């Protein structure tokens, strides 16, 4: 695991 | 990993010290990305947080949502302070659940009432709620 998050909207 | 050992001597100063080191290894063993950690707060002073990510499902996709749950040397009794902790390649959401800083709101932190809230609770509705609002996203 290496930290992500949803693109921006 | 972390032994129950080397937990309990991270707590040393605390005031429910087996009851803490029991849900946090509650905790890390179910979310293996949450790590163990006992640094300064703020600068201030030095308590043990858990660091890391948690999985979050989001329109379809999951995440490695990165956070840090502070649990003060009065835990369980009183709530952890929790922060999203964005990485470069993202910023903070500020919303409902969000401020500038990054730090959590929840009704479950608001209320919160030993025994009846955990942290296992607590990271529970956190998949939920950020699986609905995310508290960061990435960079275009």
């Amino acid at each position: 695991p290496e930290p992500t998050a949803p693109p921006e909207e | 990993a972390v032994s129950e050992s080397q937990l309990k001597k991270m707590v040393s100063k605390y005031k429910y010290r087996d009851l803490t080191v029991r849900e946090t290894v509650n905790v890390i063993t179910l979310y293996k990305d949450l790590k163990p950690v006992l640094d300064s707060y703020g600068g201030s002073r030095e308590l043990m947080n858990l660091t890391g990510t948690i999985p979050v499902p989001y329109r379809g996709n999951t995440y490695n949502i990165p956070i840090c749950l502070w649990l003060l040397d009065t835990y369980p009794y009183n709530p952890p302070i929790c922060f999203v902790k964005p990485t470069s390649s993202m910023t903070i959401k500020t919303g409902k659940h969000v401020d500038a800083n990054g730090k959590i709101y929840l009704p479950y932190l608001h209320e919160w009432k030993h025994p009846q809230s955990d942290l296992l609770g607590l990271i529970q509705v956190m998949i939920v709620v950020f699986g609905d609002e995310p508290p960061v996203f990435s960079r275009p």
